[PDB]
């Protein structure tokens, strides 16, 4: 979609969806569009992964509106069937949100990805 | 061509048919009321194919 | 057995016999229209006025109810109780009321049938004696408020034990519980013997005949796992669809197509059964709208089976019958439909039958193949027959143009069948 | 009253009378049936 | 008398490469699997594969089914007649009956059955019928002894089925159709 | 149904507040309502009683 | 407002240790690991919940 903004490449998408698959093992990951909207308002979101091929795309465009206010990074992985399978859930997931836990073992690997997402912004 | 090699055309020649599973026709009751029999039969054939 | 088991068996046989006044004020108080207090305070003479006034309105809607005013709804038929009469005379009271609930069941949304059957409820006790043909005539109105009243009277038979939790319930009996009725192997054997009784009088109506199949589809659907259960099921269902094709009515015939196509996809039937079914679809196929549904059966029936003899030539009595009811131009307008159903495994049995039986019209046999992308083995199995035909038939130039279509596409397929049978140079030398 | 003495209408009833098992198991189809897999552990 | 062989390599992210070995190794085409993030195994089938190979050169037949494993149970079936056109093809059916990492995808030698197994959870072989993409429901039951299935194999000829475990016991079956 | 509406009404609202092109025929919304009617008539067919 | 910032960050950690306790009950196969520091966290098995 042309409404898609910052859309990660083929390369960084493999890094983002690997951290998603490791955050769903630590259960540190809230799932879905209507739950990633929650973690923004609580402020406990590290960053926001979203899908690009969701039809209609307008059902998740409020998250780039919301993240610009609260200064939380966001990208678009290209396909919602991908982010679904990497999240541990049978249904396709169109927006995924990494929560903040500083005791996490994967904290280092999140901030490596987070810096690359703020690089696109 | 061998006799078993003929049958691999007969195996590959079939196509996938959508099956009849136990939850496939239970929604048809909501549209029985005052419909013509022609337009119901296509609503069966649209499920099977 | 015990005493109280045998002594409650006498209670069923005297369920209608009014003995005490309190026994009468329980039996007479239940009815279709009036509530329990105002029903017990009125004569049969009062009810007969409202019935015979209403029944003359139903005679105006259709003249078939005019006969029952001579026999059941007559003024002399107030004094007759069921219990007083002999055993032969009761079966005639059943066979009148069984003939009545066929004609009554169609006009059941209308207000006058509610006032009409109620005298035949309250005087003739059909809510106790014969509640099968009362309920089987009115089994398709389960969502309506009139069937909720019919449940609020009837002591349910042992076969309708699925609805027994919905008697005097608030909400209507839901759509799945209607399927749990038809899932039983015995309750179907009523609904056969109700329907073959209902076709013989040629009063089968559209909303009724949908609700038959919309249950008969689901019974095949709920039993699509248990291959034993389906094996004992089609003496019940296919014997309907055999008799449901014998109907003059075009509307009954389309219902037979819905059950046949659904069962054929759920269970691979034998070759002889499908060719049997294809004759009876062909034989009584008269009206316009029954023909379109009938063609999508044979389109779908031939793809259900798969095995040796899958693509066999049609038998002689079958094929010319299919040419009689379906035209070779009309089958071409069928393939050009943008629906474009999977006509794949049938036409390669249709084309081979042309090659053996008729042979006069092989211009069509080219134009059949441009319109359908066939399967790989089918084209080989066609071209073997034509090369047999190439030697036998007195040689013809239009047959040469058929192979020119196969010199266009799949050249090696033409070679490999010739390298299986005959020579490579001899076919081009033959033409 | 009863004695036995275009295609017919009774063609579907007659062949149902003359068969007792309806599923095509006699074919040796060489196509595999869905949902029911004949297997024998060795 | 003449055929060419083709590599089908899999990126972990899900990009399928198509090298051909007859001429020196060049890409023929690329196509991404729809979805498929953490991908373990691909094996093609329906013809001659490395499990059900050929005898003479005329026996070599082009395959028809392609299956793509995952680390989340997802198998994706590709009809090889249609998927070679668009180069970003839609898979036919997304099989998701397993719950863990796929570790063995082998076909029948006739190309009608797709095994799929996981070496993580015990008793985790599932058979998939083709082309209907319906998992078989009767076998395997609960009481079908498998163990942690680590190695599945079909016969080329007789229709047998050999399933390994972690315990060491190779338990053998017979597809009674064949 | 109060979940399924408030989900699909949240799907319908973001197509209305945040689409600069509107087909203005309720084309997403009638696709939303048909999913709830499928959810509803599924959920009325199921019943807690024993048959 | 110095105290609210001291109140809230203390009050978030009550949720963070409660939310981790609430996520132990649901499904899945859990691994009891202990760090070398002594803090207890869990690691659920890589298994797509259905």
């Amino acid at each position: 979609n042309p409404k898609a903004f910052p859309l990660a490449d083929a390369a960084l998408t493999q890094q983002i969806l690997d951290v998603v698959q490791q955050a769903a093992n630590l259960r540190q990951l809230k799932k879905g569009a209507n739950e990633a909207t929650k973690t923004l308002n609580r402020g406990i979101s590290e960053f926001i992964i979203m899908a690009a091929d969701c039809e209609p795309i307008e059902i998740l465009l409020h998250l780039p509106l919301l993240c610009e206010d609260k200064n939380v990074p966001y990208v678009f992985v290209p396909s919602r069937v991908a982010l679904g399978r990497a999240c541990g859930v049978s249904r396709p997931v169109i927006a995924a949100s990494i929560t903040t836990n500083d005791a996490s073992a994967i904290k280092t690997q999140i901030y490596a990805v987070k810096d690359k997402i703020e690089t696109l912004l | 061509e061998d006799e078993e090699d003929i049958a691999l055309e007969f195996i590959n020649g079939e196509k996938k048919d959508k099956l009849v599973n136990m939850n496939s026709f239970t929604s048809m009751f909501d549209n029985i009321q005052n419909v013509q029999m022609d337009t119901f039969f296509d609503r069966v054939m649209k499920v099977l194919t | 057995s015990s005493l109280s088991d045998q002594l409650a068996q006498v209670a069923s046989n005297n369920a209608t016999v009014a003995l005490d006044r309190k026994r009468r004020q329980k039996l007479h108080s239940a009815s279709l229209i009036y509530n329990s207090k105002t029903a017990a305070t009125q004569d049969y003479d009062f009810i007969f006025e409202n019935a015979s006034k209403a029944l003359e309105e139903l005679s105006q809607i259709e003249p078939k109810f005019a006969i029952f005013s001579r026999t059941l709804f007559s003024e002399s038929s107030i004094s007759l109780d069921r219990n007083v009469q002999t055993k032969e005379e009761i079966k005639d009271l059943d066979n009148a009321i069984n003939a009545y609930l066929l004609l009554a069941s169609s006009k059941w949304y209308l207000a006058p049938t509610l006032h009409a059957t109620e005298w035949l409820v309250r005087r003739f006790q059909i809510h106790v004696k014969n509640t099968e043909m009362l309920l089987l005539s009115t089994l398709n109105y389960y969502q309506t408020p009139v069937f909720k009243r019919i449940l609020s009277i009837i002591k349910l038979p042992p076969l309708f034990n699925c609805l027994s939790n919905f008697v005097r319930s608030e909400k209507p009996p839901t759509a799945l519980t209607m399927i749990k009725l038809f899932n039983d192997m015995d309750f179907l054997k009523l609904y056969t013997s109700y329907l073959d009784q209902c076709i013989k009088h040629n009063a089968t109506y559209t909303n009724q005949l949908l609700f038959t199949t919309c249950c008969f589809i689901n019974v095949v659907a709920f039993n699509s796992n248990n291959d034993e259960k389906l094996n004992q099921l089609v003496p019940i269902l296919l014997e309907i669809s055999a008799k449901l094709l014998a109907s003059k009515s075009k509307d009954c015939q389309i219902a037979a197509h819905t059950i046949l196509v659904v069962f054929a996809t759920a269970l691979p039937l034998k070759k002889t059964i499908i060719l049997a079914a294809m004759e009876t679809i062909l034989s009584n196929l008269d009206a316009k709208e029954a023909k379109h549904s009938a063609l999508l059966t044979i389109c779908k029936l031939f793809q259900t089976l798969k095995g040796q003899g899958n693509v066999d030539q049609l038998p002689s009595k079958i094929f010319k019958l299919f040419d009689s009811k379906f035209d070779t131009v009309s089958i071409l307008t069928f393939l050009d439909k943008e629906d474009k159903p999977v006509c794949d495994k049938f036409i390669t049995s249709y084309t081979r039958s042309i090659a053996r039986y008729d042979r006069s019209k092989l211009n069509i046999i080219l134009s059949l193949l441009k319109k359908i992308r066939l399967e790989r083995y089918e084209v080989r199995l066609i071209i073997t027959d034509l090369i047999y035909l190439s030697e036998i038939l007195e040689d013809k130039s239009q047959l040469v143009e058929l192979f020119e279509y196969f010199i266009s596409i799949n050249e090696d397929l033409v070679l490999k069948c010739l390298k299986s049978l005959g020579l490579t140079g001899x076919x081009x030398x033959x033409x | 009253d009863e004695s036995d003495s275009n295609g017919d209408i009774n063609a579907l009833t007659k062949i149902l009378s003359t068969t007792y098992n309806y599923k095509d198991t006699l074919s040796n189809s060489k196509l595999l049936p869905p949902k029911k897999l004949d297997i024998v552990r060795l | 008398g003449k055929f060419r062989t083709i590599l089908i390599a899999v990126n972990a992210y899900g990009e399928v490469w198509e090298f051909d070995l007859n001429k020196n190794g060049h890409v023929i085409r690329r196509w991404k699997d729809q979805g498929g993030v953490g991908i373990t195994k691909i094996q093609v089938g329906g013809g001659t594969t490395t499990t059900c190979p050929a005898l003479q050169i005329s026996k070599i037949k082009q395959n028809r089914w392609l299956a793509v494993g995952s680390e989340s149970g997802f198998v994706n079936l590709y009809d090889r007649n249609n998927a070679m056109t668009s180069s970003t093809p839609t898979p036919v059916a997304a099989l998701d009956q397993l719950t863990t990492t796929i570790s063995n995808l082998q076909f029948s030698p006739d190309g009608q059955i797709l095994c799929m197994a996981s070496r993580a959870v015990k008793d985790a072989l599932r058979l998939v019928h083709l082309p209907s993409c319906s998992v078989f429901s009767n076998w395997p039951t609960s009481g079908t002894p498998l163990g942690k299935v680590t190695s599945v194999a079909f016969s080329p000829s007789g229709g047998l089925l050999a399933v390994g475990n972690e315990q060491g016991k190779v338990r053998l079956w017979k597809l009674n159709h064949y | 149904i109060a979940r399924v509406l408030a989900a699909k009404a949240a799907v319908s609202l973001r197509y209305d507040a945040l689409a600069e092109d509107r087909d203005d025929s309720g084309d997403i919304g009638l696709e939303s309502r048909a999913k709830v009617e499928n959810r509803l008539s599924q959920l009325e067919g199921r019943d807690l009683r024993t048959t | 407002v110095k105290q609210h910032l001291q109140r809230e960050t203390q009050l978030k950690q009550v949720q963070q240790r409660m939310d981790a306790q609430r996520e132990l009950l649901k499904k899945g196969s859990k691994k009891k690991i202990v760090d070398s520091s002594g803090k207890i966290s869990f690691k659920w098995k890589k298994q797509r919940k259905r």
